[PDB]
């Protein structure tokens, strides 16, 4: 995703909320980094999934300053090369290191 | 009843210091009336619990952290790590309060006012309060001190004869 559909999209889940591009990406990443990075973080963070034919809609809830941040990530079914070049090549690179 | 004046600067004309003040009957969940003076020309309006409870439901968030940030925000009750924006618009008479951070505001609330149609009452009233609040602040301040002394004073007593009845 570039800017324009990350404030279209700000604009449209947080009505009351009127904050440019870069520092609506900088609270995502504050908030989702610590998460991904270790958890049992105490930070407030609720996830959910759901399911189309074909997209995930993953829902993140949060607060900063106390106050709501509502994200929606539209993810379609990753294309063929994405995924062999994420995870099919380098796990045979790691089987072929840890076999050395 | 009760009733509280904050000071504002509102970001349209930041030179000038316009009072804000919010009066309510038992708590701030039953309502309010809000009524905003720059000096010369006031203006007045009510807020029922409706409102209040809508504005509540569309900001997707409990209604006592609700309250208390309302509280927080209008009564002064600010602490250090927050910052809000007052704004109002005269020609539309509009009034709306935000929350900044970090480059990222929040519409916390909005109303809207009707002006009064002779400043001068509003006014003197508010001078009224005022001045009947510092009336009555002092009288109770004088009467403690006035306890205090002699309260140090017995003490001071009571010791002195302590200590000549335990040398005794």
């Amino acid at each position: 995703v570039d800017t324009s559909v990350v404030s279209q999209r700000a604009k449209e889940l947080n009505k009351r909320l009127t904050a440019p591009p870069a520092a609506f990406l900088c609270h995502l990443d504050n908030l989702l980094r610590p998460l991904l990075k270790d958890a049992a973080h105490p930070s407030e963070a609720t996830f959910s999934c759901d399911c189309v034919a074909d997209a995930l809609i993953l829902r993140v809830r949060s607060e900063l300053s106390g106050l709501p941040f509502y994200w929606n990530f539209h993810c379609m079914l990753a294309s063929p090369s994405l995924v062999s070049q994420h995870l099919i090549r380098p796990l045979m690179g790691m089987s072929l290191a840890l076999q050395c | 009843m009760e009733r509280k004046i904050s000071r504002i600067h509102l970001v349209s004309e930041p030179s000038i210091t316009h009072f804000l003040q919010v009066s309510w009957e038992k708590t701030l969940e039953s309502g309010f009336v809000i009524t905003l003076t720059d000096g010369h020309s006031a203006w007045t309006g009510t807020v029922s619990e409706s409102e209040i409870s809508q504005e509540a439901d569309d900001m997707a968030m409990e209604k006592g952290k609700y309250v208390g940030e309302l509280r927080k925000a209008l009564l002064s009750g600010a602490g250090p790590a927050d910052v809000y924006t007052f704004n109002f618009s005269k020609e539309s008479c509009y009034f709306f309060f935000e929350k900044n951070l970090k480059d990222v505001s929040f519409r916390l609330g909005s109303f809207n006012l009707e002006k009064v149609e002779n400043p001068a009452e509003v006014i003197r009233e508010l001078i009224c309060y005022c001045l009947d609040t510092i009336a009555e602040n002092q009288a109770k301040n004088e009467h403690l001190q006035k306890e205090n002394e002699r309260l140090l004073r017995d003490w001071n007593d009571v010791q002195g004869r302590f200590e000549k009845c335990v040398s005794a």
